[PDB]
């Protein structure tokens, strides 16, 4: 859906209402999850002080996202280097305390709640306008315009056959993905196809530091640790 | 004592196939990179391509 | 696919909250699956005059990277002014 | 219309039918050769030719955005009927 | 210009020394692969294959190249030791399922249009 | 430059054993260094400014089921680009591939003149506009 | 100074009960280690400037919170940590000595990436 | 706005990044070959390959840099260059919320000092550059294949390497094993030659040679 | 703005410590955990009765590919090969040849469902709305070869799901 | 006509709860211990 | 060029003209660059192509029915910058972005004109001229095309 230049097509009529209805009740489900896990003496024993990471060790290990926020490091790309319109919504970053599994889990739940707040703000501040950049050389023209006008047809043909030529250069753009700082180093050459697209993956760095976390911890603690990273090997293996 | 992770058990050559595809053609690759957070990957790629193209999406 | 009043009290007491007010099952509050046709607006460049692409061009106004030193008192500088310490959230400081 | 080759194989609209001395027909036994009976070559033929009263006429295929890109056909040659290159509909000047 | 950085060795003799000790490790290893990996090829039937693999790239003369394949062979030995390769991975060295290919020109002409 | 007992390695560079290319696909192939010719359909020369290296076309048979263009030549769709001919031949020799470089053809500078279209003595006078 | 903070926030960073003295001795050590660097080198000039200013600010302010705001380097413990890091950097840069001119011009067009 | 589609341009960030580029160039003239700021406010420092350990350490430890997070470490292969491999370091400074790029060059058979000592996150990254491209990193705690299958022969991300490789896998019942065979695709990858023969951007027009 | 998620020191009043000891000995939060699951068992299950009950969809749903045709009967496809040129997985193979009448139509239009990624890029690229992603998604096959779609199979899908696909496009073409 | 697209209602959507709502319930520790001890005493008698 | 249009009227349409079994003509696509006319006059010698009328209705053709028959006729297909003149045997067979181009030498005549064989799916689709400036300039004969 999200594409260079905006979004593919506009939201179907009557979707904001459904999103509001769902987000109204999602708080109860979050509270139920908390009541299920937060204060349980079993969960609070398998995740408290299990997998502690130091602040400087976390920074040096290339960690990002929760594993920084979970260990006192006050960093979040949504606030420090805002992208899109993240400089408008108001939210709080759940800074962690101890750096263990329990602290990171609490951080994740609080991020869920803050994201619910951001969803409410986005629903209440939807502006009028179009969906893609008003440039038929980087965004395909509307299907109505394509079937009526010369330039729209030509641009649609060339965009869907050749594509938009990206100016030569290289960039590294990263965002606060729900896992961490997901980034891309995109290197173009002036043609219609990329020359080198390297993917910076928080999962890669987090799994690189798995051994440092699991020191003296038993196998069950390792089961907890490879879960506190939310490790996904689609992103890791690229 | 030691825990060596042997990743690559799902290594699709994504960063190699991306070159052979155009920027629009490479968009679905990022959706298939992280399968639990999806629109964020497309958002990152779109921001990169927009920054390279020196264009900005509409406020909506 | 409605519970009796006796049951609702048992569910509410076992959970400690009014579940009937906020349920996870959508009954009728959803938007109707058939909707009136939409009329999408136009962008800021759907003008019949003063709409030359030279002004609106985005790709062609990207200069090559600017070199600041090549191989072919002066106060120390910084990449940017230092970050400013974050403040506690007045909404809910301590969880 | 779909017709039967001497072997027994139905020919498609593309004129495709495996030869008798072709082993590939083995795939079709105990199965059927999936073909489309509604031939576009025939179905467009009996569509009436519209008697357009102008030198040129615009065709969009019907339905506006639902159809094909709008194109203008020049109806000047009395020996032929202008046919849209997208949908195949014909047009003709009223006896010129 | 004509003179460039070295990888590990500073002459051909040291590169040959490293090749020698790598062959030492492989030759000592082979029966351990035969037993541990439950291989069915004879011990000699693996040692001669190690010899043939060493003899394959016996024509190289750039030292840095020799150190590079020394490291690569060390990595393959590392994989073979701590059961990182499996039975199929090891058996790939003996190309078994591959039909034998012809060497004379006449058979190649008979079989297809290739060099 | 590099103070690590900087060693003379005069003999020519060769990574034929460090690329993983099998036996067959390293001498029986013949790369071709050439500047691509302009597509005569068009009239733009922006595709005739970079040297290209390509491999000889091999067998391309039809798939029995559907009729695809089945092939068994991995180095068939791989074409490298190079800024200069010398760099391309350096890459070809470095990887041990036989080459046959073709020189870059350049359009000879013509001599255009509008006046010759309406000459008085010569045969370049056009009979139409 | 004032009431000592219970924790520094970031884990691992233990609260330092002697911030002013630690900062003073670290800055003096940094200056003395810099003294070995030749004066013409930019490292010496810039680091001496920065350490001189920050030493002055440390000497002036006796309030820990006001010193924290003035140095603009997060909490004080981060400031001692980064002062130690700069001391180690100067110690290693003694050996590296980047004051010497460029080691080697890049070969032709290693840069210039329209290709 | 007058530029509703053109991405807004920030010039203050450009000035700050240029100032820091001159700062780094003056600090380490031994290795810093060429520094440049892109139009979208990203600073790149091209250093000699010997300056991998020093320069990074400086950027990690200096009070005015404080780049304490190796975001990404990658390589770009350009066959037309002498030293084709081009190693890229991306660093992020959380104190000055700034991103920097340190780019060095290296051929096929030239080693690079491993930055594991400086950035312990690099330990895995380096292996990837070794596995994908073949750049050997000396003084590395353990260099091994990280992504390719065991016994793989070649470096996939190299330009002179087919995207389909040379060997495919199959299961053979005769040997009851997952054997490897020469590659043979049912449908060959249709190579599309999509490139307009008309110059796109006059700004990046290479002067004739 | 940031919040300390776990920075709460427990009170050390005799009542507080008595309550903590009571919770430890007489398991209290454990009983709350039991009560939550008791409350949800007494709640209504969310399962639907497939295949007699189907999960909701939208008119934009991407499913089985199909070739549409004009109301007259002529196919919409004109072999412009935009869909083949835009497919990220190269799943479309097109061979064109001028028909006997003269109109340019595909002599071969094969879409490989085993290689398709169901992105919908083809249906956007098509300038005549010839190729679409139908609403069908229950088309699993027992053999692999049945997923290699021919022109005839795609035309059959277009003739079969035309009633649904025409309505789906009618309810969505204005958004595009 | 006018433009039509999915929009929030003219007055905006209602409030969205996000804070934790873990309710407090149960007797005090003294009361719980007293009930347990009283049950033990009655059973003993 | 721009990325939209401000033309809100009816376009023109031109009756097609027949010039033989090699060059298919869709004259409504003609931009009237008169390049085919100049090529026929000078390179081909035969003065059978030209214009008719004036204004927006001035059309490029032969007026009377007369096939453009010459050994170098097919080269007009290359000369036309638009799809007004197209190769009849190649009509509706392949797209330019998908054909692999292989340079070769013509063997029909003895001039040895350099050509580009564009093949897709292991099948020859069309022969285009390749510029040499000594052998064939940038033209080929019809027996070569
Ligand atoms: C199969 C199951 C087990 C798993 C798989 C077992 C086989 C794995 C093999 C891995 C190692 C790799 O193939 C080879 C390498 O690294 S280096 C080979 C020697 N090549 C050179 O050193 C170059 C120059 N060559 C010489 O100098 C002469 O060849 C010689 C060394 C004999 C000296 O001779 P002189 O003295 O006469
Ligand atoms: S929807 Fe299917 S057929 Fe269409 S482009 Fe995507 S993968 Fe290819
Ligand atoms: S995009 Fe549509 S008209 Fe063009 S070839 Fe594909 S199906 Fe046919
Ligand atoms: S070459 Fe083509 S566009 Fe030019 S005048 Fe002739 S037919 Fe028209
Ligand atoms: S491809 Fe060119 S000549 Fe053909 S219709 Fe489009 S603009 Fe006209
Ligand atoms: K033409
Ligand atoms: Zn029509």
């Amino acid at each position: 859906y999200i594409r260079p230049g905006g979004v593919h097509q506009d939201l179907p009529l009557g979707l904001l209402d459904d999103i509001y209805e769902f987000s109204k009740n999602f708080s109860f489900r979050i509270d139920e999850l908390e009541e299920m896990l937060t204060n349980n003496r079993i969960w609070r024993n398998r995740t408290v002080d299990i997998g502690v990471v130091t602040a400087e060790d976390a920074l040096n290990y290339g960690f990002s996202g929760v594993m920084l926020r979970g260990s006192g490091i006050q960093w979040d790309l949504r606030k420090t280097q805002p992208y899109d319109v993240y400089d408008q919504v108001e939210f709080d970053v759940p800074i962690g305390s101890r750096g263990d599994c329990y602290d990171r889990y609490l951080c994740r739940v609080e991020e869920m709640r803050q994201s619910l707040r951001i969803i409410s703000q986005c629903l209440n501040k939807m502006p009028p306008g179009e969906i893609k950049v008003d440039d038929a050389k980087v965004s395909p023209p509307k299907r109505a315009e394509m079937k009526t006008s010369m330039e729209s047809l030509i641009h649609h043909f060339k965009l869907y056959t050749e594509g938009y030529q990206v100016p030569p250069g290289a960039t590294y753009t990263a965002i606060e993905a729900p896992k961490g700082e997901f980034g891309v180093y995109l290197v173009s050459d002036g043609s219609s196809r990329p020359y080198r697209c390297k993917i910076k993956a928080p999962g890669f760095a987090h799994l690189a530091g798995l051994d440092k976390m699991s020191k003296g911890h038993m196998l069950a603690d390792v089961v907890a640790i490879i879960g506190t990273q939310d490790i996904v090997f689609g992103e890791v293996d690229r | 004592r030691k825990c060596d992770p042997h990743i690559g058990l799902l290594h699709r050559g994504t960063e190699k196939l991306i070159e052979y595809k155009t920027y629009l053609q490479a968009l679905p690759y990022f959706d298939r990179l992280d399968y639990v957070s999806m629109m964020c990957n497309e958002q990152a790629y779109s921001l990169a391509v927009e920054k390279l193209l020196n264009i900005q999406p509409p406020p909506r | 696919a409605s519970a009796t009043r006796v049951i609702q009290l048992l569910r509410n007491w076992a959970s400690g909250r009014d579940l009937q007010a906020k349920l996870q099952l959508r009954y009728q509050e959803i938007s109707k699956r058939t909707q009136p046709p939409p009329k999408l607006p136009v962008g800021p460049s759907h003008k019949l005059s003063n709409n030359y692409y030279c002004t609106r061009d985005g790709r062609r106004e990207a200069m090559p990277p600017s070199i600041v030193m090549s191989s072919q008192e002066k106060k120390a500088v910084t990449p940017a002014p230092p970050i400013k310490r974050w403040e506690l959230s007045k909404d809910q400081p301590y969880l | 219309g779909v017709r039967t080759s001497p072997t027994g194989e139905k020919v498609t609209h593309t004129g495709q039918a495996y030869d008798d001395g072709d082993y590939r027909r083995v795939r079709f036994s105990d199965r059927q050769k999936e073909v489309n009976e509604n031939f576009a070559i025939d179905l467009i033929a009996e569509q009436p030719v519209s008697e357009v009263g102008s030198r040129v006429i615009s065709c969009d295929g019907g339905g506006g955005a639902l159809g094909h890109p709008r194109v203008y056909i020049n109806l000047d040659k009395e020996t032929k009927t202008g046919t849209c290159g997208y949908c195949g509909l014909q047009f003709r000047q009223p006896h010129h | 210009g004509t003179s460039v950085k070295p990888i590990f060795s500073r002459d051909m003799n040291e590169a040959k020394r490293r090749v020698r000790e790598l062959y030492r490790a492989w030759y000592r290893e082979v029966p351990n692969t035969v037993h541990l990996f439950q291989l069915d090829i004879s011990v000699k039937q693996g040692r001669d294959k190690v010899r043939e693999m060493f003899m394959k790239n016996a024509h190289v003369t750039d030292p840095r190249v020799v150190d590079l394949l020394v490291i690569k062979g060390k990595m393959e030995l590392e994989e073979t030791i701590n059961v990182w390769k499996q039975r199929t991975h090891i058996m790939r060295f003996f190309h078994e399922t591959e039909a034998p290919r012809p060497t004379d020109f006449l058979s190649k002409f008979y079989v297809g249009h290739d060099p | 430059t590099q103070d690590t007992q900087l060693i003379a390695v005069d003999e020519k560079l060769d990574i034929t054993t460090l690329t993983g290319v099998p036996e067959e696909h390293i001498k029986t192939r013949k790369v071709r260094i050439f500047v691509p010719a302009r597509n005569n359909m068009q009239s733009g020369v922006n595709n005739t400014k970079k040297w290209k290296m390509e491999f000889d076309t091999r067998e391309r048979w039809e798939n029995p089921l559907m009729g695809w263009s089945s092939t068994a030549d991995p180095l068939s769709n791989l074409v490298l680009t190079f800024s200069t001919k010398e760099d391309a031949v350096a890459f070809a020799e470095k990887n041990g591939w036989s080459f046959d470089v073709e020189e870059r053809k350049v359009p000879k500078p013509k001599s255009k003149s509008y006046g010759a279209n309406f000459s008085w003595n010569k045969r370049t006078r056009v009979s139409t506009k | 100074a004032g009431l000592l903070k219970k924790t520094t926030g970031l884990v691992g960073l233990a609260v330092c009960e002697t911030p002013h003295e630690r900062l003073k001795i670290l800055y003096t050590k940094i200056l003395d280690v810099l003294g070995q660097i030749p004066k013409n080198a930019a490292y010496r000039k810039y680091t001496e400037q920065i350490t001189n200013e920050k030493l002055g600010m440390v000497k002036a302010e006796p309030d820990v919170k006001k010193l924290e705001e003035q140095l603009q380097g997060g909490q004080i413990e981060e400031v001692i940590l980064q002062a130690e890091n700069e001391l180690s950097l100067a110690r290693k840069m003694l050996r590296w000595k980047p004051w010497e001119p460029l080691v080697e011009e890049p070969p032709a067009n290693q840069w210039k990436w329209p290709i | 706005d007058t530029r509703p589609t053109i991405r807004p341009r920030n010039d203050v960030v450009h000035k700050q990044l240029s100032a820091f580029g001159q700062y780094v160039a003056e600090i380490l003239p031994k290795y810093v070959q060429q520094v440049q700021v892109s139009c979208f406010n990203e600073l790149e420092i091209f250093i000699h390959p010997d300056g991998v350990i020093p320069v990074l350490t400086f950027l990690r430890d200096h009070t005015n840099a404080q780049f304490k997070s190796l975001a990404d470490l990658t390589a770009v292969d350009v066959p037309t260059r002498q030293n084709r491999f081009e190693i890229v370091y991306n660093l992020l400074s959380l104190r000055f919320n700034s991103q920097i790029r340190v780019k060095t060059y290296t051929d096929e058979l030239t080693p690079i000092e491993s930055s594991v000592t400086v950035y312990k996150a690099a330990n895995w990254y380096e292996r990837e550059i070794w596995d994908m491209f073949g750049v050997f990193f000396a003084n590395h705690p353990d260099l091994r294949r990280i992504l390719t299958g065991y016994g793989f022969e070649g470096h996939p991300f190299r330009k002179d390497f087919p995207l389909s490789g040379y060997v495919e896998l199959r299961y053979d019942d005769e040997v009851k094993r997952v054997v490897a065979e020469p590659v043979e695709l049912a449908q060959e990858f249709r190579k599309f030659d999509l490139n307009s023969p008309w110059e796109a951007f006059p700004a990046y027009r290479q002067p004739p040679e | 703005t940031y919040k300390f998620v776990n920075m709460r020191e427990p009170s050390m009043d005799m009542k507080s410590v008595t309550d903590r000891a009571a919770q430890t000995l007489l398991w209290t939060e454990l009983v709350r955990g039991l009560g939550m699951t008791l409350s949800y068992l007494f709640r209504e299950p969310a399962t639907i009765n497939y295949p007699f009950e189907k999960g909701p969809l939208s008119p934009r749903f991407r499913g089985e590919h199909a070739l549409r045709r004009y109301p007259s009967g002529e196919e919409r496809c004109i072999a412009c090969k935009l869909c083949e040129a835009v497919c990220p997985a190269q799943a479309i193979t097109i061979e064109a040849e001028p028909r006997a009448d003269g109109s340019r139509r595909t002599t071969r239009y094969d879409i490989d469902m085993t290689k398709c990624i169901y992105c919908g890029f083809c249906q956007e690229a098509c300038p005549v709305d010839a190729i679409v992603e139908g609403p069908n998604f229950e088309f699993s096959t027992e053999t692999h070869e049945e997923l290699l779609y021919n022109k005839e199979k795609l035309l059959n899908n277009g003739d079969k799901w035309e009633a649904e696909i025409a309505a789906n496009i009618q309810a969505d073409y204005l958004y595009r | 006509s006018k433009v039509k697209q999915d929009m929030p209602p003219p007055g905006g959507y209602g409030p969205i709860d996000y804070k934790r709502n873990l309710p407090r319930r149960g007797l005090s520790g003294y009361s719980m211990f007293a009930v347990g001890i009283g049950t033990l005493l009655f059973g003993y008698w | 060029g721009s990325d939209r249009s401000r033309f809100l009227e009816g376009k023109r349409a031109v009756e097609d003209k027949n010039i033989g079994p090699l060059v298919k003509t869709i004259m409504t696509r003609c931009i009237q660059c008169t390049r085919c006319i100049r090529f026929a006059s000078e390179i081909a010698g035969v003065d059978d192509l030209g214009t008719t009328g004036r204004g927006n209705d001035m059309q490029v053709g032969t007026y009377i029915e007369k096939m453009f028959m010459s050994e170098l006729s097919g080269n007009i297909i290359d000369i036309c910058p638009v799809g007004a003149l197209t190769s009849k045997p190649y009509a509706f067979t392949a797209r330019p972005w998908e054909t692999r181009k292989t340079e070769s030498i013509d063997v029909m005549d003895a001039v040895g004109s350099n050509i580009v064989v564009s093949t897709r799916t292991g099948e020859v689709m069309r022969i285009l001229p390749r510029m040499h400036e000594d052998i064939n300039e940038e033209w080929i004969s019809d027996k070569t095309r």
